[PDB]
């Protein structure tokens, strides 16, 4: 990005980017870990419990836990995390206390209660240039 | 040279003399009309050639040494009542800058229906009114059937 | 001719596209009365032709009451020319005079608008064939054997109307009251504004006031009623009153608590009047002079001005006249009170209005 | 310069922010405090003394200096092309034939609907028109009757000063816009002569 | 809040392959397998977000509109966070004669989607101005144009029309010209609202070829 | 009142899409109301009315 | 006390504003539009596409071309039409032109809310240089309906670059010398900085779009994240801020001033031979010379130009980077030659939207400064 | 400092009326002038709407989603921005 | 007891409650009273007393509600009021048992050839 500011920025310092484009201010002024975005991640992974075993919710969200704390085990640095992850690690706590907040209004909502014979139509789109360019 | 101001302000006019130059209402208006007064005495007499005259009297002028968009210029016949749709189609398009074409330089093709421009006649009672008005000779009943007459 | 004016070409519901069949032309139409008539034929979709002599800007006002080509407006008029009468007359079915004069000048006299020009209209109205009907205004006041110069020469011109028009409809309502009129507005600038108001004797004169809304109904009513044509109508509100008690209601409508006005002898009076009415002429005419600073208006006062007995008014026209002292008439002089118009306090009401109403009104 | 101040900050409570804490010294896009004698005295004689002030006023008065960008109309006109959208007009041919043959194109593709149109057969057996209209104060001056005309009949002139005191005057019949054509007929043919190489 | 500017240097790049193939392809799946209850029909069609690609549309009952928008806005997967707009579409044909339309977006992962709930005039659509701040304004447009009625809005008033402006203009079977024109009248000092008078009535063409195959 | 019908094909051309033969495909049928009155405008000619329903019929219910 | 709040009325002469005060800070902010509400959505409805097209130039009438682009995207997108190379390049260039004459206007007519006079009259005439470059190759100064299904309307004329890339040889240093006015100015920021703060959750949360994004540390651009035309060859930067205010907005559209620049320069650099019109004659009218020599050129214009094409029935939403932010059409088809129904998103009706919670603790000479720098146009708040 | 208002000639030196060399516009491509058949290029016309299967009974796999991700910097793969929208060779 | 919760009784309260406001700020004191104008806003009740919906009748107050703040803001005037609510009711109660032994028919019949539209 440009950066509006006339005076020279290093921005390699990533607590000046961070400080440069608001995240301080306005996100978080205490600064996000790994061990926080372990801890908010195993937070979620306790919070599923309310959903029922069987259920592609609890699957859903259990399995893309399993994956952060994946990443977040093999990486090290927070910024290697930021590159897989493609955020900031205050992004990615907020969305898993998002995800942990999430849990008890689809729990009371509870979509998963369709009958045996439940039934989904789908209409799909093909484009002519599948049958009119080359195969 | 004052002399090239006295001709370029005799020529521009249309002026015998001085005399009868500053004797003459058309001074009278320039003094109350500041529009007129810069064209006529600032404009006309500066550095510029003469390029043609059309049917009117309206003389044209130019310039290449000014800016651009401020090269080409008009000086009026009618001192008066000067209005820009007295200038005529051959005219129009050089001195709007959408060609370089006047008939000093371009033998135009007059179609033998062509109507001369002359001044708008907007706001007088000999305008165009459509053929239902008041002002026409004979008003029309649209009507598009014949009533019986016994 | 009889109800064919009205029938024959109206074409559409009624609205200001639609057709009325009539071509009328309107003298005086950028008046006071004129500009009511003039709204009143255009907005049902007539063609209304308004010839006059002030300049433009005081005659735009009628070119909005029409749709596109039916107000034709004609500039310099000179009623002293006969070629400007026949033109704006040239394809009318209808004529309406509102031209009128309440003090003299020295290029014009009370004969020359009130007598010579109505009976040039009439003649030149009866030469062309096509006119069904002409309207000619007067007051209620007028009279042949009245002291009153304007009144007198108004009989005398209705008189040579009904001999060369012989269908010709002859007008004659009372005081009009309006937002642009000569009644109230010159009364309140009596009221206020001069150090003392005069009242001609006792002030036990009668008079019968009607709103200008009613006279405009009134024109179109006598344009659809064939037997109308011929008749002389008197029009006055449903009340009967006195100066004396149209003061009283100005001054208590006006919230002014001191009473101005002092009752003189009708000599007094006159020879108040006598210096700027010897004076008249020789003079263009002057702004911001009354018309009730003359003798004229002395000799009005001595007379009483209402509907005569068994004469047609407004039941005839199937018209309930508004009432003048209150309601919508009474409107426009409640708004120069001393302090303003206003609402109140408004707080006794806002009790159970909801809730952003009051916040919004900061009640 | 972009820099920021605590004290020069438009609000309340970043000023309030500003005077009772030390967040605004983390900020890079702050102005830092000065650190000895002669940079006090620089930041003084910015705020004090003015001079930033100054500097746009040695601009404004530059360009009181400089040359200016006023055309002087009516003696002076602006800068225009040869597909220029003015007032429409109706063209004939050479021979002095209209060229319109009431098609109606025009008519149809018309958005504001600004074209009424009206023909029978001429009594030498040709396609005619007897009534064509264009409603000037409906009209939105797209040029899409021009596009859609296919014997080049209608067309947007090169005129653009044709304001009126009457709304009649602006409801143009076929006879006014023949008057137009045979009045603009040169100027029109010779845009088209170049415009046909692009169209 | 998304989106945050984090590289310095310029990116050549939209998205991950990864998360670009998910939502390309197996979000309609991943959405209908997740919340089965929530979803009645899906359409996977020409993707708003570009012209190469394809993207979901998800139909819903208005009885669990917000647990599903509230789903679609905080699930890690699904970060809708942007709603762009609230609109309806009138299909005088059915039962049901409204089509009210949701578009999003996703910051995130660059994606977009749309949720459509089908209701008739008298059935209320719950509102989402808790879940979304713009829902406000929109959901007022929506109830001025149409007559959607949506319950628990903070103030449900029309927004675009007339102050006494009675009728919903965008329906199929409102008139292209109303029923009230406006006018100033000399003799009431006011200007007045009058039944519509048209000097030129509107010409409609029919211009439908008997030999067309695409009308539906 | 108002008229609910399918129009027929038109005399001029052969095509059938515009017709109930295609009802499943496209919809047919219309709702039509009376007219009211038409007049001329004085001035241009222009066809006049005060008809609100005058094209919403035809245009827009299918 | 029981202090209740003062209210306003804020304007007939197109923005009514009823505000409430608590002295000097105002407490609530109640816009009340529809003074332009033309029922421009329900128009389109009875126009063929072709017809409806001249709508958009009338949306946001600062930006006509960018408004005409997203509608024309909606329809090649349903109809399945490819854009040839030079009319994608001239579009782009048109539409960075668009979004410099919308930046110089928001720019000083804010600047002249404030106070400042001259920034006005110095790039307004720079703006007649750009409307001479919309009327060379429209005949329209503003409303131009250039962009066409398929391509544009008309060829480039010969002669339009070379001015092109003279007037953009200068236009650095117009903005150079606007910038001596204003950026370091004391002034200025003191009427700027820290008024109206938008935070990232608060611009998400809200549907912002455009500049205002930018400003407070979001990099969302729609010509760099969904390209549409050739943007994606297009070499330029973002520019990025971080304190949400008046100043950063401010100094963000001039860098995209800068930027904007940037892509015209590449594009009178690249502009390719070839055609400008997509080649499926069922749906772009042919040339007037093939129409006069040919039986299917006159067939194809007799009907485009009375019936118009058929799209295909469908739905989609097409949005543009527009300069005041994201601008979308949402087009619905059943198959005939007219619209469905059209919705139009506007981006400043989501920014007016914001006022109430702007301008909470702010006073009242810094509410023209938050509807100067929301960057609103009412034509395309009220369709 | 480039200047404001440059001077005679060296800005819009002929009017586009008067332009020096004649223009020459392609109107059709010449792979289409005598190649004119329409139906292998019928893009508008050849598009399809399917209905799918009932998505009922189907197998969300969560483990292959996850097992094609990465978790180390590099070895992440990006998407490129398309440089052009498509063309089809005009 | 009373049909759909008593609302429409209790909305024509809330207006009634409403009504001398109303009076005040639109300066209807010497055109209408009281009584007459609650007896006109009775008469805007009873023409939808046969809907059996209880939906519709929310909808139904929900839009009156609507109409009777845009009459409290000012929003439309003295000369509305005399336009769409009184004179109405004037008119359907002026015109019952007329001067003259014409039908409707025969007034419809001289009017016009076609039924007159709007008011
Ligand atoms: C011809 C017309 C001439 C005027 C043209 C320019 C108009 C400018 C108007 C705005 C001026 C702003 C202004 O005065 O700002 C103040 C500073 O300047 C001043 O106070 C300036 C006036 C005083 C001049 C300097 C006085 C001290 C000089 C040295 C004295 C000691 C040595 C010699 C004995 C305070 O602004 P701030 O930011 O400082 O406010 C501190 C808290 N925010
Ligand atoms: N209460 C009333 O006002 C009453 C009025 N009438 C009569 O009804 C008519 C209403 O007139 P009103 O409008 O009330 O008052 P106005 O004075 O406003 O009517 C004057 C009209 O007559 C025109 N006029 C006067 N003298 C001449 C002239 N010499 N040549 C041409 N035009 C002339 C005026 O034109 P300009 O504006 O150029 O002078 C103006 O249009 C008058 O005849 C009046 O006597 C009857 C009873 C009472
Ligand atoms: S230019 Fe446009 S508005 Fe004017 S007549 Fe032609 S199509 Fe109609
Ligand atoms: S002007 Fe041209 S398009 Fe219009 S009707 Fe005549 S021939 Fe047809």
């Amino acid at each position: 990005f440009k950066a509006v500011a006339d005076v020279e920025i290093d921005f390699n310092n990533r607590e000046v980017l961070k400080k440069y484009v608001g995240i301080r201010d306005h996100l978080s002024k205490e600064p996000g870990t790994r061990g926080k975005l372990i801890e908010a991640l195993t937070e979620v992974l306790s919070s599923i419990k309310a959903a029922p075993e069987g259920s592609d919710y609890r699957k859903a969200v259990e399995a893309s836990c399993i994956y952060r704390l994946k990443v977040c085990k093999e990486n090290e640095s927070d910024a290697a995390i930021e590159e897989v992850l493609d955020a900031h690690l205050e992004e990615l706590i907020k969305e898993a206390k998002e995800e942990a907040r999430l849990v008890p209004l689809i729990a009371g909502n509870a979509p998963w209660d369709v009958p045996a014979d439940y039934a989904v139509p789908v209409v799909d789109y093909t484009d002519a240039a599948t049958i009119l360019d080359a195969p | 040279s004052l002399s090239g101001y006295f001709s370029r302000l005799l020529e521009a006019s249309g002026k015998k003399s001085v005399g009868s130059f500053f004797a003459s209402w058309e001074f009278g208006k320039m003094l109350v009309d500041g529009n007129l007064a810069h064209n006529v005495l600032v404009r006309a007499t500066g550095a510029g050639r003469l390029v043609g005259t059309d049917y009117n009297g309206n003389r044209y002028y130019e310039n290449e040494e000014a800016a651009y968009g401020r090269r080409r210029w008009i000086v009026y016949k009618d001192k008066f009542d000067y209005n820009p749709t007295t200038i005529p189609p051959e005219w129009h398009g050089w001195l709007n800058y959408i060609n370089d074409y006047n008939p000093t330089n371009t033998q135009f093709k007059q179609p033998t229906y062509q109507i001369e421009a002359s001044m708008t006649k907007t706001g007088t009672q000999t305008c165009y009114n459509p053929k239902g008005s008041w002002f026409s000779a004979k008003p029309r009943n649209w009507r598009k059937y014949e009533s019986w007459t016994p | 001719y009889s109800s064919t004016l009205m029938t024959a070409d109206k074409l559409g519901p009624g609205g200001r596209s639609s057709v009325s069949g009539i071509t009328a032309t309107v003298f005086g139409a950028n008046g006071f009365l004129g500009s009511y008539i003039v709204n009143e034929l255009a907005k049902r979709g007539s063609q209304v032709v308004c010839p006059f002599r002030s300049t433009e800007n005081e005659a735009m006002h009628l070119k909005q009451m029409g749709d596109l080509g039916q107000i034709v407006l004609l500039p310099e008029l000179d009623i002293r020319n006969d070629d400007d009468i026949k033109r704006a007359i040239s394809r009318s079915n209808v004529i309406i005079n509102c031209v009128g004069m309440r003090l003299q000048t020295k290029n014009w006299s009370f004969e020359d608008v009130h007598v010579d020009f109505p009976k040039r209209l009439a003649k030149l109205a009866a030469e062309t064939g096509q006119v069904q009907r002409l309207i000619h205004f007067s007051d209620m006041g007028a009279d042949e054997n009245h002291k009153s110069l304007r009144m007198r020469t108004k009989a005398v011109g209705d008189k040579e109307v009904l001999d060369a028009f012989p269908d010709a409809t002859i007008v004659r309502p009372g005081d009009i009251v309006g937002i642009e009129d000569h009644f109230y507005n010159y009364l309140i600038y009596q009221l206020t504004l001069t150090v003392f108001a005069p009242v001609v004797e006792s002030g036990s004169n009668k008079i019968q006031p009607t709103y200008v809304l009613d006279v405009a109904d009134a024109v179109a009513a006598l344009l659809r009623k064939p037997d109308t044509a011929g008749k002389t109508l008197y029009l006055g509100g449903p009340e009967v009153l006195t100066m004396r008690e149209v003061y009283d209601l100005l001054l208590k409508t006006l919230r002014i608590y001191r009473d101005d006005t002092v009752h003189l002898p009708a000599w007094a009076v006159k020879a108040m009047y006598k210096p700027f009415d010897s004076v008249r002429r020789m003079l263009p005419g002057l702004p911001m002079t009354s018309p009730l600073a003359t003798e004229d208006y002395v000799e009005e006062m001595l007379r009483d001005k209402v509907v005569p007995a068994g004469a047609l008014g407004y039941a005839d026209l199937g018209i309930v006249p508004q009432k003048v002292t209150d309601g919508l008439a009474i409107e426009p002089v409640r708004h120069a009170r001393v302090g303003g118009y206003r609402w109140g306090d408004m707080s006794a009401v806002a009790k159970d209005i909801p809730e952003s109403v009051r916040k919004y009104y900061n009640i | 310069g972009t820099e920021r101040r605590p004290g020069e900050s438009g609000a309340w409570k970043q000023i309030e922010r500003q005077r009772y804490a030390s967040d605004w010294e983390n900020d890079p896009t702050f102005k830092r405090t000065p650190k000895n004698l002669a940079e006090v005295l620089d930041d003084s004689a910015s705020m004090l003394l003015l001079t930033d002030v100054w500097r746009g006023m040695a601009y404004t008065l530059g360009a009181f200096f400089d040359k200016k960008v006023t055309i002087m109309y009516p003696f002076e006109k602006g800068q225009l092309s040869p597909r220029f959208r003015g007032e429409h007009a109706l063209r004939r041919y050479p021979t002095g034939e209209e060229r319109c043959i009431a098609c109606k194109l025009c008519e149809a593709i018309c958005p504001a609907q600004a074209i009424t149109i009206e023909a029978e057969e001429r009594e030498d057996g040709s396609r005619r028109t007897t009534r064509y209209d264009i409603d000037m104060t409906k009209c939105i001056y797209c040029g899409f009757c021009q596009e859609a005309c296919p014997v080049d009949a209608i067309v947007e002139g090169p005129n653009f000063e044709f304001s009126t005191e009457t709304r009649e005057e602006l409801l143009y019949d076929k006879q006014k816009l023949l008057e137009n054509g045979d009045k603009w007929e040169t100027e029109i043919a010779t845009n088209l002569r170049t415009e046909s190489l692009y169209r | 809040g998304y989106a945050y500017a984090r590289k310095t240097t310029d990116k050549d790049y939209i998205a991950s392959e990864h998360m670009q193939a998910f939502g390309n392809t197996q979000l309609t799946d991943y959405i209908i397998k997740t919340v089965p209850k929530f979803v009645k029909m899906a359409v996977t069609g020409p993707a708003q977000s570009s012209v190469l690609y394809q993207e979901p549309t998800i139909y819903t009952t208005p009885e669990s509109l917000v647990p599903l928008m509230v789903f679609l806005r905080d699930h890690t997967n699904t970060q809708f966070k942007c709603l762009l707009d609230v609109t309806a579409v009138d299909f005088p044909e059915r039962a049901a004669r409204f089509e009210v339309v949701y578009h999003l977006l996703s910051p995130r992962w660059n994606n977009r989607i749309r949720v459509k709930v089908c209701v008739d005039e008298v059935t209320a659509v719950p509102t989402l101005c808790k879940v979304f701040n713009t829902a406000n304004w929109f959901e007022r447009e929506t109830w001025d144009m149409f007559g959607v009625f949506f319950s628990g809005h903070p103030d449900l008033r029309r927004i675009l029309t007339d102050y006494g402006f009675t009728g919903h203009p965008l329906r199929k079977d409102f008139p292209m010209t109303g029923y009230q024109e406006v006018r100033y009248d000399y003799g009431k000092k006011r200007v007045v609202s009058e039944p519509l008078e048209l000097t030129q009535e509107f010409r409609y063409f029919d211009f439908n070829s008997p030999w067309e195959t695409l009308n539906r | 009142k108002a008229r609910i019908y399918a129009p027929a094909r038109t005399a001029s051309q052969s095509g059938l899409a515009r017709t109930v033969d295609f009802a499943t495909t496209t919809p047919a049928w219309k709702i039509e109301f009376e007219p009211t009155a038409k007049w001329q405008n004085p001035l241009m000619g222009w066809t006049s009315s005060a008809d609100p329903l005058e094209n919403v019929g035809r245009s827009a219910l299918v | 006390a029981k202090v209740n709040n003062f209210t306003l009325n804020f304007g007939p002469q197109v923005l009514r504003l009823v505000l409430e005060m608590q002295g000097e800070i105002i407490m609530r902010a109640d816009p009340h539009i529809g003074l332009l509400h033309r029922g421009t959505e329900k128009l389109l409805e009875y126009k063929t596409y072709l017809q409806g097209l001249p709508y958009f130039d009338r949306l946001d009438y600062v930006s006509m071309m960018c408004m005409e682009h997203s509608y024309v995207l909606a329809i090649e997108q349903l109809l399945n039409v490819s854009v040839p190379l030079r009319g994608q390049y001239i579009r782009v260039l048109f539409s960075e032109i668009t979004r410099v004459l919308n930046h110089l206007l928001a720019i000083t007519c804010h600047s002249m809310d404030v106070g400042a006079l001259t920034p006005f009259l110095w790039a307004f005439e720079e703006r007649e240089k750009l409307f001479e470059f919309y009327e060379r190759v429209s005949g329209a100064r503003m409303h131009a309906a250039y962009f066409r299904v398929g391509g544009v309307s008309q060829d480039l004329p010969i002669g339009l670059l070379r001015d092109v890339y003279d007037w953009a040889r200068q236009f650095a240093s117009r903005l150079d010398e606007m910038e001596e006015l204003l950026t370091g100015n004391r002034i200025w920021k003191e009427r700027t900085v820290d008024v109206g703060t938008i935070t990232a959750q608060m611009a998400w949360d809200w549907g912002c779009s455009g500049p205002i994004l930018r400003a407070s540390g979001i990099d969302w651009d729609l010509r760099k994240t969904q390209p549409y035309d050739a943007y994606g060859k297009m070499q330029f930067n973002v520019p990025i801020a971080g304190h949400g205010d008046c100043y950063d907005r401010y100094l963000v559209r001039l860098q995209e001033m800068r930027e904007s620049l940037r892509i015209i320069y590449q594009c009178l650099n690249e502009m390719p031979d070839g055609l400008y019109k997509s080649p499926d004659g069922k749906v772009c009218p042919p040339s007037r010379s093939t129409m006069k020599q040919s039986m299917e050129a006159l067939i194809h214009h007799f009907k485009l130009y009375t019936e118009g094409f058929h799209v295909p029935a469908g739905e989609t939403y097409r949005a543009v980077e527009a300069p005041k932010g994201e601008f979308g059409v949402y087009l619905v088809s059943r198959g005939g030659n007219r619209p469905y129904r059209c919705k139009i998103r506007s981006p400043g009706y989501a920014h007016l939207q914001m006022t109430d919670v702007i301008s909470r603790g702010a006073m009242l000479a810094d509410v023209v400064t938050i509807i100067g720098t929301l960057d609103v146009v009412f034509g395309e708040i009220d369709r | 400092f480039e200047h404001y208002l440059p001077m005679g000639l060296e800005y819009r030196k002929f009017s586009p009326g008067t332009q020096p060399v004649k223009a020459v516009v392609p109107h059709d491509s010449p792979k289409l002038v005598y190649d004119i058949k329409y139906f292998v290029r019928d893009y508008r016309r050849n598009n399809k709407y399917t209905a799918r299967t009932v998505d009922a009974k189907t197998t969300f796999d969560f483990d292959k989603l996850y097992a094609g991700m990465p978790t180390k910097p590099e070895q992440v793969k990006n998407v490129t921005r398309p440089l052009i929208m498509p063309t089809r060779g005009y | 007891k009373r049909l759909f919760g008593g609302a429409a009784r209790h909305f024509y309260f809330e207006i009634c409650r409403c009504l001398p406001f109303i009076q005040r700020l639109h300066k209807m004191e010497e055109m209408v009273s009281l009584k007459e104008l609650r007896a006109i806003v009775k008469e805007k009740f009873k023409e939808y007393k046969d809907v059996k919906d209880g939906r519709v009748v929310d909808l139904l107050i929900f839009k009156g509600r609507e109409e009777i703040e845009t009459y409290l803001l000012m929003h439309k005037q003295r000369h509305h009021v005399v336009t769409e609510v009184v004179e109405p009711y004037y008119a359907k109660q002026r015109a019952v048992k007329k001067v003259t032994t014409n039908s409707p028919f025969l007034d419809s019949f001289l009017s016009s050839g076609y039924a007159a539209i709007g008011v």
